[PDB]
């Protein structure tokens, strides 16, 4: 079977670059197909053929390249460019892809906004209580978030996620949940997310007082 | 507008069967392939086969060893892919997409069907509000959510308002909690001025369980 090898695997580059993607081919195929993919979302044609652009694809994404050697060119990067790209052949059976080239945008630094929310109602009568701390809209992706009780600092009872990158203004978005037994939560009187970040001079807190 | 619209997730334990439908309309169905790609992320995307709705013609990736299956029915524009013998390594997301011309990208690909392959009980999610308040403001714009806890197994979808909601929303990422159950919230940002107008509604869906909720989420009293 031909592998397709794509490089880089992953790249960081500001809005207004030309960034080159790179396809080899283990042995020579009459052309490739790239294609363009967001996160949770369907593959899409970008370019048929090597060279043809699909169609309302932006002019500027071009294909070039013959034999085993093809490239992508983005030639002037934009913040919804964000995506993973992969090549494509089917010049002999089995149709194979390349590993997909992840690309990332470069942006300001960007200070999270922050926001907590205590357990519903609807949960507590269930017994368990589940405190969610979010970070929206910033930029680097590091992000530190201390959830502190009573003002102990906590351990083993939180999980967080940061979303992809926003295709608009190119900034992540993070949920960090604490979760506690209803006893528990009961226990204690303040809850407070501390969040630590590149765009804040000093930490920000957000905190609620448990019935209030 | 041509559109390829595939069945919902499922769940299914290992040697069993799974048959993923892909139903086409907006174009002469015969007069194109339809091909069946996968993707385990992250270990990228593999061709499984195609058929030729016109004469049944139908070609598999030899890794498959026989296990797939395509099909289709050109009185109803639907094409069918069948994987046998499942094992755990067969969960990824399946999507079925048209093949146009040899000189031509796959040009339309379905939303995908995301098969789970596993011993373990499914489970429902919960639903909870993640109300606006004093503490989820900030310089007047006010966010939101849903909590969607302890499900099984992926994926759990999240519309707000039914789809008329889509500006400012961050639907994360699922964790995988100590339980082996999922959990994931949904947020969005509004304007703090209209909380007191507007009707907010996170559409909760989560296919394999048959579980659908529709939960307003309301200001804190």
């Amino acid at each position: 079977d031909i592998q397709m090898t794509q490089s880089p695997s992953s790249l960081s580059a500001s809005v207004g670059d030309r960034v080159t993607i790179t396809c080899r081919a283990s042995s020579s195929v009459e052309f490739i197909h790239w294609y363009q993919q967001k996160p949770g979302k369907a593959p899409k044609p970008l370019i048929s053929a090597t060279s043809n652009l699909a169609s309302g694809v932006p002019s500027r994404f071009s294909g070039s390249g013959s034999g085993t050697d093809f490239t992508l060119t983005i030639s002037s990067l934009q913040p919804e460019d964000f995506a993973t790209y992969y090549c494509q052949q089917w010049s002999s059976a089995p149709w194979t892809f390349g590993q997909g080239t992840k690309v990332e945008i470069k942006r300001t630094v960007a200070a999270p906004s922050v926001f907590i929310f205590p357990p519903s109602d609807e949960q507590l009568k269930s017994g368990t209580a589940s405190v969610v701390c979010l970070l929206n809209n910033f930029y680097p992706r590091e992000a530190k978030v201390q959830w502190k009780v009573d003002n102990a600092l906590q351990s083993g009872n939180s999980q967080e996620s940061v979303t992809e990158q926003d295709s608009k203004d190119s900034t992540y978005s993070l949920s960090s949940t604490l979760t506690l037994s209803k006893a528990d939560y009961e226990k204690h009187k303040v809850y407070a997310c501390e969040v630590t970040h590149q765009g804040l001079s000093s930490p920000v807190t957000k905190s609620f007082n448990r019935g209030e | 507008e041509v559109q390829l619209v595939q069945s919902g997730a499922e769940v299914k334990k290992p040697g069993a069967s799974v048959k993923v439908s892909c139903k086409a309309s907006g174009y002469k169905f015969t007069d194109s392939e339809m091909h069946w790609v996968r993707q385990a992320p992250g270990q990228g995307l593999e061709w499984i086969g195609g058929v030729d709705p016109e004469t049944e013609g139908a070609a598999y990736n030899q890794k498959f060893k026989g296990r797939a299956t395509i099909t289709r029915d050109t009185s109803t524009s639907t094409a069918y892919l069948e994987l046998s013998s499942l094992r755990s390594e067969d969960t990824a997301v399946y999507y079925c997409t048209r093949g146009y011309d040899y000189d031509y990208a796959l040009d339309y690909w379905g939303q995908g069907t995301l098969v789970t392959v596993s011993s373990a009980s499914t489970k429902g999610p919960s639903v909870f509000p993640l109300a606006p308040s004093s503490k989820s403001t900030s310089g007047g714009t006010a966010a939101l959510g849903c909590l969607v806890k302890d499900y099984f197994p992926e994926p759990v979808t999240v519309s707000w308002n039914s789809g008329a909601l889509t500006s400012g929303v961050h639907t994360f990422p699922a964790v995988l909690q100590s339980s082996g159950l999922y959990s994931l919230s949904s947020v969005v940002t509004v304007p703090s001025s209209s909380l007191g107008t507007q009707t907010y509604i996170c559409n909760v869906n989560h296919k394999p369980s048959n579980t659908k909720v529709d939960k307003k989420v309301e200001p804190k009293s």
